[PDB]
Parts: C-alpha cells; structure tokens; sequence
RNA sequence: GCGCCGGAGCCUCGGUUGGCCUCGGAUAGCCGGUCCCCCGCCGGGGUCCGGUGCGGAGAGCCCUUCGUCCCGGGAAACGGGGCGGCCGGAAAGGGGGCCGCCCUCUCGCCCGUCACGCACCGCACGUUCGUGGGGAACCUGGCGCUAAACCAUUCGUAGACGAC
RNA sequence: UGGUAAGCAGAACUGGCGCUGCGGGAUGAACCGAACGCCGGGUUAAGGCGCCCGAUGCCGACGCUCAUCAGACCCCAGAAAA
RNA sequence: GCGGUGCGCCGCGACCGGCUCCGGGACGGCUGGGAAGGCCCGGCGGGGAAGGUGGCCCGGGGGCCCCGGGUGUUACAGCCCA
C-alpha cells in the first residue's frame, strides 16, 4: 500500500461465494487503515488470504464503510502492534502514539516506521490499534505529556515567512 | 615506470621566472619590522660594488680549530658616497594592501637627482620641479606643504624617506643618480615625520645607518650572462658524446 | 526523546553573591570575582529567592547530547563558588630516581624553571595562567604548590609542568621521574 | 536602486544563491563585511575544504591554473561566480554589477545596510550546530589584511556610534516637540490614526 | 506628473532546461511575489520601451528616437508572482534583466 | 528568562492558517508541535500546531479535558475579547487593517495631514536646538 | 594650442522614470527612557520605568508637484532665495551642517472663497534622472601654461634581434 | 550453459538499438517517458522546482542524521566480513 | 442613399461564436438514514480513577503572600461510564 495523506480506517467485511457444502460461509471482518475504499478492499484480500483459503475470485466483499471517530475532540493514547520487514528478516514491534483520531495515529505510525527504520507501507502490517489508559502506556516519549499542569515555552522561534521581505533592514528576532 | 635511481631536482623552482630583472637598481621587496622603543634611523642604503680583495684577522670564537689563528677571507668594497634626502612619502594602511598617501619633495633638487626624472637630459629644457619648488618661497604655498604634514602624521602609518646616490663622488661614466625610498623605522609616526623633514636636503653618511661587525642583506641584480642553455643555466648532466642532435640539452 | 524540561539547582551561599548578564554568570566573594560566558550552551539561567540563595539552570526540549549540558553548568558554577571562597590549591610533587629536580620559582609567582631533570642541561621556563600563584614549601624534600580561583587555569598551569617533564625515547614504566599532581584541595577550609 | 547587503552572520552559499539571482534581474548588489559571513559545519572541516581547493592546480603551469583568491570578498565573489553562467555575455554582464568588499569601504559606510533573512545563521542553522567565520578561514589559509581591516573596522564602530548617539539625541527632541505641539497638530494627528499610522 | 506603469523585469523566455520558446516572455513584476497577488496584472498591456539611432514617428506629436514592442500579460507563471506575457514581435534577449512596463489600463477595478 | 508558556488555558493568537487573525485558548497539549478551542471568537474545538499561534499574556483558569461550555465561562469571566482589543498589540493589528483599506482619496487626506503635521515638527525640533545652543554660547 | 573658470546648433552610447546621510549587535533574549554611585574627558556602569509578535514599525520612514491670482482663517518670524568666510572628512577623502550678513518677501505650506490657462473634440512609447555618457566642432569672453617621448648617435654594468 | 569473473562466450521469450529524432538520467546507440507533416492555445508523462536552470519565494507535515573520508536518485559508475 | 470590395502605414474598442485555465455564488443526494459537537440545568441515583480539583501538612517565595510533593472520589473545577 501507499500510506498517502491521512489514512482513513475502513470496516471491510466479506465471505466466500457459496459452496454446495456450506450454503452460507462465515462473514469475516477487518480493520483496514487505507487512503481510500478502493485499496482498503485490495488490502482486505491480502491479510485474509494470509489467514484463510479465501482469494478475491473465490470470495466477495460484502460491506466497505469508513469507521469514523467516536471522539475526534478527545486527546487519546494509541498502542499500535506492528509487523514490518527489515533488510534482514521481519520484527514484531509495539509502538505508542498520541492523537485525537485512531486513523491519524496509524498515519503518524507509517511516517515514523519510515522515519526511524526506513520501512515502507508494503513492509508494514498493522495487526492491532488499541486506545490505552494514561497509566498503561510504557514509552516516556508519550508519558512526558501526562502532566496535568504541563508547561513549556517555545524557546527558539525559527521564523518562517523568510522571503516576504527577502531584503529587510531589521535582523529578525526569535524570543517571541 | 618509476625513476630507477633517485636524484635531487636540478635547480630550484623558488625563483623560476628566470627573466631579465624588471629593475636595474635592486628594490627592497620588504623593510624590517619596527618597534617605537628604538630611536629613529634609516634601515637601508644604496652603494656601488667597486671590487674584491683579501683580509687577515684573528678569529675571536671559542671551540674552533682556527681559534685565534689568522684567516685570509675574501671581502668586497662597496663605494658608498653619502646620499642626499630630496623628499618624504606617506603610506596609509588600506585593506587592499598598503597605499601611498602623498610624496612631498624638497625645495632644491640637484641636477644629478633631476636626471633620473628624464630619459634624454641633453634634449630637454630641464623644467622638472620649476612649479613645485615655488611652494617653498611663498607663505601661501608653505601652509599647504605644512597641511601635507598635518594630514600625514594623523592619517599615514608607514613613512619612507626619498634619498639619491651622489653620482658626483664616483669614478663611473654616468651622472643620472639612483633614487630610493628608505623606510624610517624607529619612534612614533609624528616624531618620525618631524625627523625626516629636518633631514630634508641634508647628507646621510653610512655610519648613521650601518655599524661595524653587523649582519646585513645585500639586494643586488645578478651579473647578466645572456641566452645560456640548460647545462649552462640549470646545471643538468651532459649526455655522453654519442648523442646525434646535441649533448648539452635535457633528454626527456 | 526530547525531554520537555531538565533542571538542577546550584544553592549559592550567603558569602558568595552571584548575578547573571544574560547568561554570563559573574561570581564574587572573599578572594576575587570569577566571570564565565555560556554563549555556546543554550540554557535558561534563573536566580530566584530574595538574597538569591539558589541559581536554577533549565533546558526546554533537550535531547541526550543537550541534557548533558545542564549538570556541567551546575558543576562549573559549583567550582566557581568553591574557588571564590576556598580557592584551588593543587599540591604537586617531584618524583626522581638519581638526579634531584631543581625547581626555582621566578617572576613573582608565574614563571617556574626546572633544572637537572634526568641529568639534562636544558632549563624549562613554564609560565602559569593569568591569576595562578606557584610556591615551594620548606622543611620538605620534593613539593610544589599552585594557588588560584579558576580550576580551569590552576590544573591547566599544572598540566604545563606535568608535560614539561616527559621522558623522551625511554621506557616510562622504569624512568618514572617527573612533577605529577599528588593532591587536589583548597587553600582555606570550610 | 542598489542593494547594500550586510555580510555579518549571513551564510556563504545561501546569500550567494539570493545575490546571484537578483543580479541576473539587473539589480546592482553590494555585499559588505564579507569577513562576517560564516559557513555551516565546524571550522576544521571548512579549513580542509579550502585546503583541498588549494591542492587543485594546473600541473604543467600553475599560473594558468585555478586562481585561489584568499580574500573573504573574493571567496564570496567566486561562490556567487559558480551560481552564474559566467561564460555567456548575460552572466558576465551580471558579475560586473556585483561589488564585494572586505570590511565596509566608503561610500558604503554611511548607507543603511540591508539584510537577507533567508540566508542568515540564526534563521537557517540550529543553535547547537557549528559554523566557520570567513575571517578566521581566509586569515589562516593566506589572507594578510584581517588585522588591518579589523582596526579600520574599529574606527567606524566608534565613528558610527557617535552618529547614532547624535541621532537618539534628535529623536528625544522629537519625543519632546511632538508633545509641546500636541494641541496644535490635533486635527493633523487624528486623520493619520483613523487610517491607522500612529495607532 | 507621475508614473502610470508598474516595474517589470524581462527575466527570461518561456523555456525548458534545454529548449526556449521565444514567443512567450517571463515578466517579474516588482511587488507581486505569489499567485495570490498576480490576479490584478493578468490581461494588462505591457510595453518594452527602448531607444535606437534612427528617428521614428510618435502617436501624439513629433518623431522621437524611443520605440516599443507592445505586449499583453497572458496568464500567471510558476508559484512566486512571475507572469507570462506574449509580445506582438518576439522580444530581443539583449533586454534580459532590463525594464519593461506592466501598464494599468486594461483596468478591471 | 521566558514569560509566556504553553499552559492549559493560555490565549494564543493564530497568526496564519484558515483561522488567521482569531484568538484561541490552549485546552490541552497533544504533542511537541501540536495543541488542542476559542468558543467566543468563532473557533471550533480542533487540533492545531504551535507554529501558527503567537501565544499571549492571558491565562484563564479551567481544566485540560474540559468541554466547550466550561471554556466559554472562564473566557467571558476573564473578559478576554475586550481585554485583548484595548492592548497595544490588538490596536496595531487593527491599525494594519485600516492602512490596508486606505482609499486613494483617504491616501490623499492622510498625505496632506502628513505634510503639515511634519512641516511643523521640522520647525519645532529646530527651535528646541537653540535651547541646547543658548546655554553654551 | 593646449589647461581650469564663465552662447547656440549638430553627432552618437543607451539604460533609467522620487529618494532613505549609517548604531553596534543579541537570539534560552533584546529596544528606549534615569538619582545614591565608581571611572573616562560628557560618556560608559548598577539602579528603576515603559516598548517587546519589534509602531522611536523597511508590515517602515521622509518626500510626494496641475499651475496661477484676489479676498479671509490656521501655520511660520527661531523662517524663505542667493555671497565672503566661520567649520566637518583619507578604506576607495566631498558638496554637508551652522553663523554673521550686502539681502529680498510675509508669496511657499493647511483649509476655504473666487476665477481663468489651444476645453487640442474615448486612444500608444506621456512623466523624469538630464545642462547624462563619450565625439568632431562653432560664436564670444577672462585667467594661465611653453613640455616631452621615441629614433639616430653613444655606452657595455646589457645583449640572438628588440629590449636594457 | 561454459567460466573465478568479465563491457567474456553461447541459447530461450519478448522489447529495443541497428533504421530513430524527441522529454528526462549533467554527459552517453540500447535505460525511464514518448515515437515525429508545419504552427498558435491548452494539459501531461518520465523527471524535477536554492542558484547556474523553466518551476516550492508553500509561514508544506512528522521524524532521522554531525562526518578531523558527510550524504545525495533505475540502468550507473566506489565497497565487504567484523 | 443601397449592396459588393477595400483601409497608405500605424493602432483601438465592441458583442457573438469555438476551445481553454480559473474565480465567486447558490441548491441538493448519500452515510452507523453521518460520526462528533453546540444549546437547553453536569434531568434524579450511585460507582470508578486521575495527567487528583478542594481541604491537611512538608520544605521555601516574601511585609503572613504561592509553587513542589503527599492525601483521596469528592469538596469553591472538571473527566468518563453504568
């Protein structure tokens, strides 16, 4: 997949077009984090094929809807269990993020798995995203923001809008 | 493939534009560094190589095998008639290097010092410093000449004194004297410039520059030997007589 | 991670009155005024409480190479506090095997000659740093004393006489001779 | 019409990249105090980078070879020269407009000096990264007249300090004479503040 | 009494890296430094004022030495207030980095 | 040395973005470079980066997870919308917008005032320089 | 027949179309204001008050000019124009400031009365820097200059020839 | 397939180059995009958008990285175990 | 006057039509018959913990004025859920 823009979380259910043996096969649901519905249904078959004898042609996509945010104004802890392909073997990772939105935190994961480890969205397999209690979060990078009276200035204000004069008289300040 | 047997390189590359000297009178390329804890003095002179003769002297040094034995050493005679100061020149310190500020010549300049300003002295009407000399015999001219010191001890930092060789006191063919800027090294710039202006139109003997048993630098143009080949010039190996086109040239 | 805040307090005493000129902390007290500039280090310096009993150095959003630039500023000012009250006396001793090392003290404290090191004719003039006083204690055998305010300049001036005396083209495990820093202390005590 | 850009604190290529383009648009630029220009990374790297530049000479005649200009003005000139088509007749028309100086030679010492904020070490480098003053580089790689320039530079740092002291002295008189006359410019102050000049 | 045209610079032609198309000029109008601010100058007439040796007739009175090649700001260029202008005679490239005048008077205010 | 701090309840001024020119209250810190509401200045509850907001000297006391009903209370209680406008920052913000809307006739009416308001102060400052000259000689 | 100072036409190079006369410099800090006070010969210190998304703002400042005139009101008398000096600067030096005065006016600039100027009949390079930069010259005036280089000859410290 | 390998030698399938410009990869028979009458307008591919050099002069997003041998774009042009 | 053809050179406006890159309006469909949120009073009743509000202390910030820690489900704030 191409982890493009902000990922949207899609609920994709699907089952096997019926056999004479089993007239109604069991409906299989998945949490797919995809840029759009078209690739969400493509990524649905990828994982289901890894798990079951259910291909695209010997199967059907039953429902394809975006599972939206049920609290997009609350700041939340998110714990994403990874499975990314390194340059030698694959590794199970547990990573933690801090966003209003579940799909945004998995977007925030895809950039980070690229940033630190140079893994691409094809290598990465998001197996579980669980919203976490503030006392159940191990990383100190996310813990450090769990202070009720959190208080930091913005010390070195590296000014943007550098080419708006382009030529000025004043040397620009950074203690704003 | 490599150099079979190693040899040090024939001649030096530390002078290698081996051309005719662009000046007959050897230029002082750099004067000594000064500290105003010394008195004011001229740092150089301008002589004429007369000849070459012997000496006998008792060597005063510990340790040597010629300790107070007589050495016959070779000496040169440089005929140094006392030079006459005819001007002063200010050099201001610029970030592009070091720029001349103003040349102020003396009132009277000798005909031998005049000749240097000309090529064809015979053909000329000899009119140099006829209108400059007039800034010395009127009080209107004097104040500018005084303002040229008021605006030099303030601004200028390096001050050199224009002297010339007194060609009258030499057995040479020529009369056209040799000018030279001698850098006055010693005390502060005002003291230095209130000195050389008192020394203007005056004699400078050699005792008032150089003392005895002193190590000095002789800046002279080498004796010209014309268009000499590579074995004559660079002192390379001669080829062993069997060579076709020549044996007095560099092979490779 | 970028640690949101890392701070350590230097409790400056009553005898020492410090101030700060942006981030140039000046430290005055019983035996001189020590100044040190921290233009390079990029920290908030806070001098809080009436009679200014504690200096407080912060670091907002510091990574691991920049959190280590907090306790150094703590210990820099704490050595500054020590040297301004108690001073820095580095008693360093003259080790030899055969040849006694003659160390005469010149130029009212600064210049130190070292004669007859390993039977050498070469005298070694070592000048101390501006504001370090060298002395030789008596009824002794082999003893030097340095005295000063800035630890940066006392040990630097001691390192000059420790590396003045190095044994060239030898086994230094046998030829152990040289002037080495024996004791690190203060002039007057708490 | 002429840009009189200050060199103090500006970056070497960042200022060059902005000068070189303005000059191609027929703007006469004067970049001044080029010893004040600094280059990103620690000093010893930028020293080695110029020593690597010195080692590159035409083997069979160095006098033909690359002219290693050691003055900060001409280290700034040559980095701009690389960002111009200096073979073509429009790119040589450009360099003729550019005029670079060591220190602040007049008549540029008594003109307001502009700043390119998109080519500045405080704006463009992190405060924990290292830089290299072109003054220290040039001096240690064979520029002679730093201590000459820095003493002529300390003359106008006294002379221009008197001008500013003499100009604060005239602005205090304006913050006195705007106030004595406040009653009889009251019509002429309001309309400036209705259209938002002194608010 | 004053100026009734804005300062433009004939920066270059409409060119790829290794091909230039001379019929379309690039005009750097001084003041406008984005496509935000380029809206006013589109469809405006823009003139390249130059003077030569031989005299030529003038609309208004006596023959001058000053001449023009008239133009028309076609549409916005790039992302930084650069603009494409198409001239009736394709400009000479001696004028690269020289003053041509973006006028005001296909006015729409 | 710092005065302003990203603390829960600080009014920050949104410089750029779609909400450029509106005030906002910092409800909660999400990230190192991302915050989380300005109920009275028509700003919805939204995540917004620290880059775009120029944080002021107004803190109004309410918790970090508090909903928009209890932001509006502490906002109006502190009385920020009128406390902002009277500050010399808010005034020169709405002086900038007046000089923008300066009509070509308004440009004339200020120029004729500019001249006579400065034609006097060149006379008056010059008369002050005799008060410096009278004491000397 | 040339150098500085003081009419009218012609050649030809084209670019330009109000200028900003300056702190230094900091960036986890700055800017502007002042008694108790140490020096330097009035500044630079500690102090305290204001400015700080820089408004004593380059997001800026100053200057902005259709013109003329009469009649009044603000505003200017410490001004307006043009001579002799008074005095400032060397890094690539400058044309400035201030005064006495022979001196001419209560005009300039802000309102408002009142009037008119080929009103060139919808239309282009207008508007300036510009008595521009160089090039032969023409009238008519003052004050001031009278040189040198190269060749030829000569030298021999030099030299293939030039050069020196 | 032979050979340690080779810009080596020898097959299969297709596509090229040869016979072919063009945009890009700085440069280049073959790579990537795309094949061509002569032109104006428009929009793209592959590639880019500090400056040479058209185009980021976005108040682009989040991390990563200090090199006293920095790193920087298919083919492709400097490296391994440790 | 009415049709046809054209201006010496230099220009210009106009409305229609073709193709274009935009910009501003305004209306509607669908969705977990959007999710959230806003406003109505945190509708009555607990319970839960915390990035613990109030109350009690500990050291320190003052001529007694506030931050750091600790307490614990409510308290002169709020949060989520049954």
């Amino acid at each position: 997949t191409k982890a493009s823009g902000t990922l949207r979380e899609y609920k994709v259910v699907g089952r096997c077009l019926p056999t004479s043996k089993s007239p109604a096969p069991p409906l299989y649901r998945m949490r797919i984090f995809a840029p759009n519905h078209v690739v969400a249904k493509s990524r649905f078959w990828y994982f289901v094929l890894e798990l079951k004898k259910m291909k695209k042609s010997s199967g059907e996509i039953v429902y394809c809807g975006q599972v939206f945010e049920k609290s997009p104004l609350r700041v939340k802890n998110f714990g994403i269990w990874l499975r990314y392909d390194s340059r030698s073997g694959t590794h199970n990772m547990y990573h933690e993020y801090r966003d209003l939105i579940m799909a945004s935190a998995v977007t925030q994961c895809y950039r980070d798995m690229g940033a630190r480890h140079r893994a691409r969205a094809h290598s990465i397999q998001v197996m579980k995203v669980e919203e976490m209690a503030a006392a159940r979060c191990p990383r100190p990078a996310v813990k450090q923001f769990h202070d009720s009276r959190i208080r930091f200035p913005l010390p070195h204000r590296v000014l943007r809008r550098q080419h708006k004069p382009r030529f000025t008289a004043k040397r620009p300040n950074t203690f704003f | 493939s490599h150099r079979k047997f190693s040899a040090p390189r024939h001649g030096s590359l530390g002078f290698l534009p081996r051309k005719r000297s662009s000046r007959h009178r050897g230029k002082v390329k750099s004067f000594p560094k000064d500290d105003p804890s010394k008195p004011v003095h001229l740092t150089a002179f301008l002589g004429y190589k007369a000849g070459m003769t012997h000496i006998v002297r008792e060597v005063d040094r510990p340790g040597s095998k010629v300790n107070k034995k007589e050495v016959v050493e070779a000496v040169t005679i440089v005929e140094t008639p006392p030079m006459v100061v005819v001007g002063i020149v200010g050099y201001v310190e610029t970030p592009r290097g070091l720029r001349t500020f103003k040349t102020v010549f003396a009132e009277h300049i000798s005909d031998e010092c005049k000749r240097r300003f000309y090529k064809n002295w015979h053909k000329s009407k000899k009119k140099a410093f006829t209108k400059y000399c007039k800034k010395w015999q009127d009080d209107a001219g004097k104040r500018q000449l005084d303002k040229d010191f008021s605006s030099m001890k303030k601004y200028c930092q390096v001050i050199r004194v224009l002297a010339h060789t007194q060609m009258r006191l030499l057995p040479l063919r020529q009369k056209k004297a040799h000018l030279m800027e001698i850098q006055v090294n010693g005390g502060t710039v005002a003291e230095k410039l209130d000195w050389a202006r008192e020394r203007l139109e005056q004699q400078v003997p050699v005792s008032q520059v150089f003392g005895q048993d002193e190590m000095i630098d002789v800046i002279g143009v080498t004796k010209g030997k014309g268009y000499k080949g590579v074995t004559s010039r660079w002192h390379t190996k001669k080829l062993p007589r069997k060579t076709h086109r020549g044996l007095r040239k560099v092979a490779c | 991670m970028k640690t949101i805040l890392s701070n350590q307090t230097v409790d400056i005493p009553e005898n020492v009155d410090i101030s700060l000129k942006g981030r140039t902390v000046i430290v005055k007290g019983p035996r001189g005024t020590l100044r040190r500039d921290f233009n390079h280090i990029n920290v908030e310096l806070s001098l809080l409480g009436k009679k200014k009993k504690r200096l407080r150095v912060d670091k907002w959003w510091g990574n691991r190479k920049e959190l280590a630039t907090v306790r150094t500023i703590c210990s820099h000012v704490q050595n500054m506090i020590k040297g301004v009250t108690l001073g820095f006396r580095y008693k360093m001793r003259s080790v030899y095997a055969h040849f006694p090392i003659n160390v005469v003290i010149q130029e009212n404290g600064s210049l130190v000659e070292i004669r007859n090191f390993l039977g050498e004719k070469y005298i070694r003039r070592v000048r101390m740093r501006p504001g370090v006083a060298c002395s030789v204690s008596q009824a002794q055998k082999d003893e030097l004393v340095l005295e000063g305010n800035d630890i940066e300049l006392v040990s630097n001036s001691a390192a000059l006489i420790q590396q003045a005396t190095t044994v060239k083209n030898k086994d230094i495990r046998k030829f152990l001779d040289g002037i080495y820093v024996s004791e690190k202390g203060t002039v007057q005590q708490a | 019409q002429v840009l009189v850009l200050d060199g103090r604190g500006h970056l070497l290529g960042r200022l060059a990249a902005i000068v070189a383009k303005q000059v191609l648009l027929g703007r006469k630029v004067v970049v001044v105090r080029c010893e004040g220009i600094n280059i990103s990374g620690n000093f010893y790297r930028n020293k080695l980078k110029y020593l690597a530049f010195l080692r590159k000479r035409m083997n069979t005649n160095p006098s033909r070879g690359p002219y290693h200009f050691r003055a900060p003005s001409r280290i700034f000139w040559r980095t701009v020269r690389g960002m111009l088509p200096h073979k073509t007749k429009r790119g040589q028309a450009a360099l003729d407009r550019l005029k670079v100086f060591d220190g602040i030679p007049p008549p540029y010492d008594k003109k307001k000096r502009m700043v390119v904020p998109a080519a500045l070490k405080v704006v463009r480098l992190k405060p924990t990264r290292k830089f290299a003053y072109l003054g220290r580089l040039a001096h240690e790689v064979g520029w002679k007249y730093q201590a000459v320039t820095a003493t002529l530079e300390e003359k106008r740092k006294e002379k221009a300090k008197i001008h500013y002291r003499k100009k604060k002295q005239i602005m205090r008189l304006r913050k006195q004479a705007e106030k004595n006359v406040e009653k009889k410019i009251s019509k002429f102050t309001e309309v400036l503040k209705t259209h938002g000049l002194l608010v | 009494s004053g100026r009734l045209w804005c300062k433009a610079i004939f920066a270059g032609y409409k060119r790829g890296l290794r091909n230039q198309r001379e019929h379309t000029a690039l005009l750097k109008i001084e003041g406008v430094y984005a496509r935000d601010e380029t809206e006013f100058y589109l469809g405006k007439r823009c003139a390249y004022v130059y003077k030569a040796k031989n005299n030529t007739v003038t609309p208004g009175g006596k023959p001058n030495k000053t001449r023009v090649i008239w133009g028309k700001v076609t549409r916005a260029h790039g992302n930084s207030g650069m603009v494409r202008a198409k001239f009736r005679s394709n400009l000479p490239a001696k004028a690269i980095g020289h003053r041509i005048r973006v006028m005001l008077y296909p006015s729409r205010i | 040395v710092f005065r302003r701090f990203v603390e829960v309840g600080r009014v920050a001024y949104v410089s750029f973005g779609p909400h450029a020119g509106k005030l906002v209250a910092i409800v909660d810190v999400i990230d190192q470079n991302r915050a989380l509401d300005g109920p009275c200045t028509r700003v919805r509850r939204q995540a917004m980066p620290f880059k775009c907001m120029q944080l002021t000297d107004f803190i109004l006391k309410f918790p970090h997870s508090a909903r928009q009903k209890y932001v509006r209370k502490a906002w109006e209680k502190a009385d920020i919308n009128t406390k902002w406008a009277a500050t010399r920052w808010a005034k020169k913000i709405e002086a900038r917008e007046r000089k923008a809307k300066m009509t070509d006739f308004d440009r004339y009416k200020v120029m004729k005032a500019k001249k006579m308001r400065n034609r006097i102060i060149k006379n008056e400052v010059k008369k002050l320089q005799r008060a410096a000259l009278l004491k000397a000689s």
